[PDB]
């Protein structure tokens, strides 16, 4: 369940141990979680709702969403929340190519009429 | 072809004695060719040995001899007419593919001996194909080189 997204089984099999409590693991295991599920959010989409963001990481209400938006950006608005936007500063970029490619032609020719 | 001569006078003959009393190996080191020996030579005249006076600086300057500006080194060739050359190339090397394999299978069913002959009359393929890639791989290597070059060095 954990290699893919599926997360709505994780945590429900999280109340559910034949074993024992288990909470030592299964805690650290949550932890990994909320932080990963954060990092993730970051990109998928331009905004959420924040009760809809409240409710889609797993704790409730408390002033820990608060903390947690406070511990990164996620800077509010009327009911919303600002997409973090970049993803253009790689492209138009030769002068890297125009100096790995020399090289690369330079190694073509070296082994090409000298006797190996 | 230079060469140097001197007369001899015959009366060294008429005593029986030759010229040019001899003390060292160094003047022996060539021979006379035929022609020139069916004209007098040693019955008249003899040779002498030549060799050339140099000094380093006439050679420092000659040798720019057929060396060229700097620009030139860095042209783009025109890139219309370099496509054209190429799939020009690219056709004669089609045409010539789809002649190898006959040669190819020919390889044995004939007398080895008679297989120069075979040459003689007619172009080969094999010979022929490769200089082809010669051409190619010249060309489009430093067509390369040089654009990089220059969309580095200016700006």
């Amino acid at each position: 369940y954990l290699m893919e997204g599926s997360y709505n089984k994780v945590f429900l099999a999280k109340g559910n141990i034949p074993a024992e409590s288990y909470t030592f693991f299964i805690d650290i295991l949550l932890d990994t979680i909320r932080d990963e599920i954060a990092g993730c959010i970051e990109k998928a989409y331009e905004k959420i709702l924040f009760t809809e963001a409240t409710r889609i990481l797993f704790f409730n209400t408390p002033k820990k969403m608060t903390d947690y938006a406070k511990k990164r950006g996620w800077v509010l608005g009327p009911n919303n929340y600002y997409s973090f936007a970049s993803q253009q500063q790689k492209p138009e970029d030769t002068t890297i190519p125009s100096t790995e490619l020399a090289k690369q032609v330079i190694e073509y020719a070296r082994q090409l009429e000298m006797i190996v | 072809v230079i060469d140097a001569f001197r007369l001899i006078n015959a009366n060294m003959m008429v005593l029986g004695h030759e010229p040019r009393q001899t003390t060292s190996n160094l003047g022996h080191l060539n021979k006379p060719s035929i022609q020139a020996l069916i004209h007098g030579l040693n019955r008249h005249y003899y040779s002498i040995t030549i060799n050339y006076r140099k000094n380093e600086l006439e050679q420092k300057m000659l040798l720019n001899l057929h060396k060229k500006s700097w620009m030139e080194g860095l042209t783009l060739q025109d890139y219309s007419e370099h496509c054209k050359h190429n799939e020009s190339v690219v056709k004669e090397m089609l045409e010539l593919a789809k002649n190898y394999n006959k040669a190819v299978e020919e390889e044995d069913k004939m007398t080895p001996e008679q297989l120069a002959i075979k040459n003689v009359g007619k172009q080969d393929p094999k010979r022929h194909l490769e200089e082809h890639v010669d051409v190619l791989m010249t060309s489009n290597i430093v067509q390369c080189l040089a654009a990089m070059l220059d969309t580095v060095v200016f700006k």
